[PDB]
């Protein structure tokens, strides 16, 4: 715990933090994946 | 190289006694 | 990571040199990015420590020593080298340097030669430029 | 209001590939199941 | 090549601790970082101190210490 | 033909060596002292100058990598060669 | 005796088939993971998805040792092979890329497809895809 | 020296003859250990050098009493050692050929130097002088960093 | 007197005039451009003067 | 000559100023060593110390150790080590300029690392991309404690205080801006003079306010920008051509 | 007190003679074999 | 505690104090326990402050 | 420039904005900046034919015929199946009686 706190003091905070799929993000992430799939199918069927 | 008597002499030129005796003059 | 570009004049005439290598030991003066720092002394008793002030990438781009930023072949500053090449090529070659931190970082990642580093890195052209510069030298109260 | 937007494209991992990382130690990355299992024959 | 760790006089450590009361001078910039670096090991030092606590039959207790 | 077993073994050994090297680097540079348990000096400069390269004995209380920090970096794109798009080939949409 | 599974929830998981339980989790993809391929001779797994990169993970430590960057869009399928190109990937950018994993660069970019290359399949008896 | 408690045996016969000198050493150490607000790093180091010198001098005094002058009994010497008046490991080095004048143990800890060498203060001054005059420079070594030793080779 | 530059909101906040930010120079081709580069340079200098 | 005597202690160790600056806030921050929770208009102060070349110069340990770099505190007139100093205690001269030649490209005469870019205020160590030999002398008003003085007298005072710090190329006082430009023969002397004159006072013992010398804020000595004067610009181009001619001979000799 | 800075050992503690510890009075005969060393910090450490 | 044992790993390597003692940055001495405790108080106070 | 860069940073896929920013640099007579904008846009989407055509036209309008040639050769090498690029190169060289 303290090693991480002091690391943030000298090195700063990481810029590549990946947020996980928690209960509060489930609907938003589900929507993103659904829309991406629908879009892929439509764009590939269109000329 | 130096002789033992030369070492005794030079050793006695150090300003102060022991390891902390200075060589600066 | 390629070996450091340190010149003979910085290393000195001593028979053998002990060089300390520190990974990520410093921020490059030119590009602000971290690099493997190398520091050494001309002799074990000398009073000064010579450090690589710039990374191998910036040094390679500029064809200069990491410890003194002088040209690795002519051993003169970048500004004078680029002017000397400008006088013979008339192309008016120059090493432009970035001002913004993001641009400094971006520029240091390009696999290119800046200014006169093109001529001086290839020994053929460097010689083929020393010959041409000889013709300039001879000529109310 | 335009702040509410659909995603035009997803953020690429190529951006993070160029970033200089930090030394944070994550709990989930601590040593565990350190030995691999192998099949017979 | 190996030789045991040298026993320093206790006044040497005592003087270091005394001279780090006020770290106003710039010369302490590296020591200040060392202080932050020691914080992650402070629980260990606390354990070592507490486990060596003097028992009721001991008036005083000399302990060997390792100091930065 | 499928690659020969000798060719597969060569590639396997070379790639395994490289991956182990990367894993070792990741574990060795970690701040977790326990990581060190899972990890499996001469340089020639200019004409003939011989350099003895040695690692510094770092102070365990100080940051191990003075230059290490979180930095955002936009990298340039290396347009070294053109990649052709070989695409060889009424109102319902 | 392992099963690897990937989901839109961005996770990559290793299940011990002797216990039917998850034993390892590989964290790192920015978005949904679409495909996984197990290396035929190395204790390594390749995974890719909407973040347009291929991650190669050391099975034991769960470290993404190599990230293959090149695709200009979501990756639909990845295939591991025993020799160079050890990774083959197809993408929405309509290209198939053969990779040199040690160098981390593409050995070859195949651009003949006009549309998203959704599916790939290695031939089991010959070195073709 | 360690504080007197029930663990401490009475000072053996002859302690009162040497005690005034040991008390003077104690007073000097008692003042050197104080916080003196030294602004410069160099002066700060020189103040630790005073402590190392005093510790050496007190041990050297007791060492001279027992091994050279035989002015004190073994019971008193053993008590002085037990009570930390004298450093037994340093005295142990003074008893060895070529270490009769060793400033401190830290200066011979080869494992702690960058090059695996001893401290430069162990080199006989004549060898430094010969090297310097051959090189064409003055002798740049003045005081070592661990203690302010200016040279402690047995010949010097 | 110079015109006030906007205050930086963060350490890496870019000043887009100080350099050609993220410059992507055109890929070299088989045809020589030296004589038209000189002309463009001269025209740019002329316009700015 | 300074080489005939040992350096003199400029300020005794006990007389040095405490490392805690003047209070400008409610709380002293023990990390940054600066006052916090407050604000001030101008934090500068007149230097209580001043270098005296003829009086303070002399040999130090640096001369025997073969030291290359000059003492920063000597330049500021506040070195407490005197003859025991590790750094040189004298005005830089041609012999030392010659020995510094390989390091002066990236280090100033004090051994401090140069930067790629000048500070936005042009202060500090200076850039390694420019062999800048010219100093800007601002803050003349405060350096004179706001004493009304004629332009020629200001120029004469600047010439006196700076000419004693090395060979001068030229000096210009711009009354239109109440600022001065001092160009030195060697860059190391401009660096040394910059540190020596920074925050100093232009008053003299023949002035009324001599006893009030430390009331305001001192001289602001910084690096000079590129001179826009076409007359100077042309001689700068002629110096560049001379330097290139003098370098082509070395290139043809080496190769 | 929260405002009182930690005492300097060498100036305020090192010179004061320590008080008696908790030592139950042992009997000369019933505790003959233990009396001389029971309350030592590391009893019998020097007895080979 | 009896039902759920946690066996120690045989890898005795890299113990903290022995690792630190191997560096030149740590030295050893003998002091009273109360002095060591007061030092730890002052040191921890400096670290947190 | 700060405005245009802000919009392109938040949404790099706005090819129209990329073209407008490049044209803005053309109006500043700074062809090096304009060229850089076009190049960066080609980095985002090299398939957008209007971007290629606009870049080639920008090059020809300032009489930089060799830059335009290098660019038209890149265009046909990148998208050889797009007839518009071949016809552009053909009509340019035919206008020059080549
Ligand atoms: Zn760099
Ligand atoms: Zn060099
Ligand atoms: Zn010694
Ligand atoms: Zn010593
Ligand atoms: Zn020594
Ligand atoms: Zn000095």
């Amino acid at each position: 715990y303290i090693g991480n706190l002091i690391t943030r003091q000298f090195e700063g905070r990481s810029n590549e933090i990946v947020k996980t799929t928690t209960k509060q993000r489930l609907d938003a992430y589900y929507d993103l994946e659904l829309r991406n799939s629908v879009m892929d199918d439509i764009l590939e069927m269109m000329p | 190289h130096f002789t033992k008597s030369e070492l005794k002499r030079r050793r006695k030129t150090r300003k102060g006694d022991g390891p902390w005796g200075s060589w600066s003059s | 990571e390629p070996p450091p570009n340190i010149c003979e004049q910085c290393l000195g005439d001593e028979a053998n040199i002990r060089m300390t290598k520190i990974p990520q030991g410093s921020e490059c003066k030119i590009c602000t990015l971290p690099f493997t720092l190398y520091h050494f002394k001309t002799s074990k008793r000398s009073n000064n420590i010579i450090k690589t002030l710039i990374c191998v990438r910036c040094a390679t781009q500029r064809n200069i020593c990491q410890c003194c930023m002088l040209d690795s072949r002519w051993h003169i500053p970048i500004q004078l080298r680029d002017h000397l090449i400008s006088l013979v090529n008339e192309e008016n070659v120059m090493t432009e340097e970035a001002k913004n931190d993001m641009m400094k970082r971006f520029l240091s990642l390009k696999n290119v030669k800046l200014g006169g580093a093109q001529i001086t890195s290839d020994p053929s052209e460097a010689d083929n430029i020393v010959d041409k510069l000889k013709n300039i030298l001879l000529r109310v109260d | 209001t335009t702040s509410h937007r659909p995603q035009l494209e997803a953020r690429s991992g190529a951006k993070a590939a160029a970033y200089t990382p930090t030394g944070i130690e994550h709990a989930r990355l601590l040593p565990g199941h350190t030995t691999l299992k192998y099949r017979k024959f | 090549l190996y030789t045991p760790k040298a026993e320093m006089p206790p006044e040497h450590l005592r003087k270091i601790i005394n001279t780090h009361s006020d770290m106003a001078s710039k010369m302490y910039n590296t020591d200040k970082k060392a202080f932050l670096g020691a914080l992650k090991y402070l629980p260990h030092a606390i354990l070592k101190l507490l486990e060596n606590m003097p028992h009721p039959w001991e008036q005083a207790k000399e302990v060997k210490v390792l100091y930065h | 033909p499928l690659p020969t077993k000798a060719e597969i073994q060569e590639c396997t050994a070379r790639t395994k060596s490289y991956i182990q090297r990367l894993v070792n680097a990741k574990l060795a540079n970690s701040n977790n002292r326990a990581s060190s348990r899972y990890v499996t000096a001469n340089l020639l400069l200019n004409n003939s100058h011989h350099i003895e390269v040695v690692s510094k004995q770092m102070d365990p209380l100080l940051p191990r990598f003075v230059g290490k920090k979180a930095r955002k970096v936009v990298a340039p794109t290396e347009n070294d060669e053109v990649v052709p798009v070989l695409h060889m080939d009424p109102n319902e949409w | 005796p392992y099963l690897f599974s990937v989901s839109e929830d961005k996770t990559v998981k290793c299940w011990d088939l002797e216990k039917n339980q998850i034993i390892r989790d590989y964290y790192g993809h920015l978005s949904g993971v679409r495909t996984v391929s197990i290396h035929p001779t190395l204790d390594l797994i390749a995974t890719a998805g909407r973040d347009s990169v291929i991650k190669l993970w050391d099975m034991r430590t769960r470290i993404p040792v190599i990230t293959l960057v090149g695709h200009k869009g979501p990756i639909n399928q990845v295939q591991c092979t025993p020799v160079d190109p050890q990774v083959v990937s197809s993408s929405t950018d309509a290209t198939v890329r053969l990779w040199d994993v040690v160098a981390g660069k593409t050995m070859k970019v195949l651009t003949h497809h006009k549309r998203s290359v959704r599916a790939t399949a290695l031939h089991p008896k010959e070195f073709s895809v | 020296p360690r504080i007197k408690t029930r663990r401490s045996k009475p000072a053996p016969d002859g302690f009162e003859k040497i005690k005034p000198t040991l008390t003077d050493f104690e007073i000097q150490l008692r003042d050197a250990q104080k916080d003196k607000s030294s602004k410069l790093a160099a002066k700060s180091n020189e103040q630790l050098w005073e402590i190392m010198q005093l510790h050496h001098q007190r041990s050297r005094y007791i060492y001279t009493l027992y091994y050279k002058r035989k002015a004190i009994s073994k019971d008193l010497y053993d008590w002085l050692i037990k009570e930390k008046y004298a450093d037994k490991l340093l005295i142990a080095k003074w008893r060895k050929t070529g270490y009769e004048k060793l400033c401190c143990l830290r200066c011979i800890q080869k494992n702690e130097t960058n090059n695996g060498s001893t401290c430069i203060c162990r080199v006989p001054r004549a060898q430094l002088e010969e090297e310097a005059r051959k090189k064409g420079t003055q002798v740049s070594f003045h005081q070592c960093v661990h203690c302010g030793c200016r040279g402690c080779a047995s010949t010097d | 007197v110079a015109i006030k530059k906007p205050k930086k909101k963060y350490g890496t906040d870019i000043d887009y005039n100080e350099d050609i930010v993220y410059e992507q120079a055109p890929m070299p081709g088989i045809y020589d451009t030296s004589t038209e580069d000189r002309q463009i340079k001269k025209k740019f200098e002329q316009f700015e003067r | 000559s300074w080489r005939d005597k040992s350096a003199k202690v400029q300020v005794k160790e006990s007389e040095l100023p405490s490392s805690i600056p003047a209070q400008t806030g409610l709380t002293f921050n023990i990390w940054y060593n600066k006052w916090s929770q407050g604000f001030a208009g101008n934090t500068r102060f007149v230097s209580p110390f001043a270098l005296q070349p003829q009086l303070h110069s002399g040999k130090t340990r640096g001369d025997n150790d073969g030291q290359l770099f000059f003492c920063l505190f000597f330049a500021k007139g506040m070195c407490c080590l005197g003859p025991k100093c590790e750094y040189l205690h004298h005005i830089p001269d041609e012999e030392d300029i010659g020995k510094l030649a390989l390091r002066t490209e990236v280090l100033d005469c004090f051994g401090r690392e140069k930067f790629a870019d000048y500070r936005e205020d042009m202060g500090g160590i200076g850039s390694f991309r420019k062999k800048n030999k010219t100093l800007y002398v601002g803050g003349i008003d405060g350096a004179l404690n706001s004493k009304h003085l004629k332009p020629a007298q200001i120029e004469s005072r600047i010439r006196f205080v700076f000419s004693r710090l090395g060979d001068i190329d030229r000096i210009r006082y711009v009354e239109s801006k109440n600022c001065g430009f001092v160009k030195f023969k060697y860059q190391a002397n401009a660096e040394f003079a910059k540190e020596a004159m920074s925050n100093q006072t232009l008053l003299l013992p023949s002035d009324k306010e001599w006893d009030d010398r430390r009331e305001g804020t001192g001289l602001l000595v910084k690096w000079a920008n590129e001179d826009p004067d076409p007359a100077a610009q042309k001689r700068l181009q002629e110096e560049l051509k001379l330097e290139s001619l003098n370098m082509m001979v070395h290139l043809i000799n080496n190769n | 007190d929260d405002d009182e800075p930690p005492l300097s050992y060498e100036q305020h503690i090192e010179n004061i003679e320590p008080l008696d510890p908790i030592n139950l009075p042992l009997d000369s005969q019933d505790d003959e074999y233990v009396k001389d060393w029971l309350y030592d910090s590391r009893p019998l450490e020097e007895d080979s | 505690n009896e039902l759920h044992p946690t066996l120690p790993t045989n890898h005795n390597k890299t113990k903290l104090l022995k690792s630190l003692k191997n560096t030149k940055y740590f030295q050893q001495t003998t002091i009273d326990w109360v002095e060591a405790g007061l030092q730890l108080c002052r040191q921890g106070h400096n670290m947190l402050n | 420039r700060t405005e245009y860069e802000g919009y392109l940073k938040r949404n790099r896929l706005d090819m129209g904005q990329w073209i407008r920013y490049a044209q803005f640099e053309i109006e500043q007579h700074d062809m090096r900046r304009a060229r850089s904008i076009f190049e960066r846009a080609l980095l985002v989407d090299s398939s957008f034919i209007p971007l290629w055509i606009r870049y080639i036209d920008a090059e020809l309008k300032v009489k930089c015929i060799n830059h335009a040639r290098n660019l038209m050769n890149r265009a046909i090498s990148t998208l050889p199946r797009v007839d518009k690029l071949w016809y552009k190169y053909l009509i340019v060289e035919e206008s020059l009686n080549n």
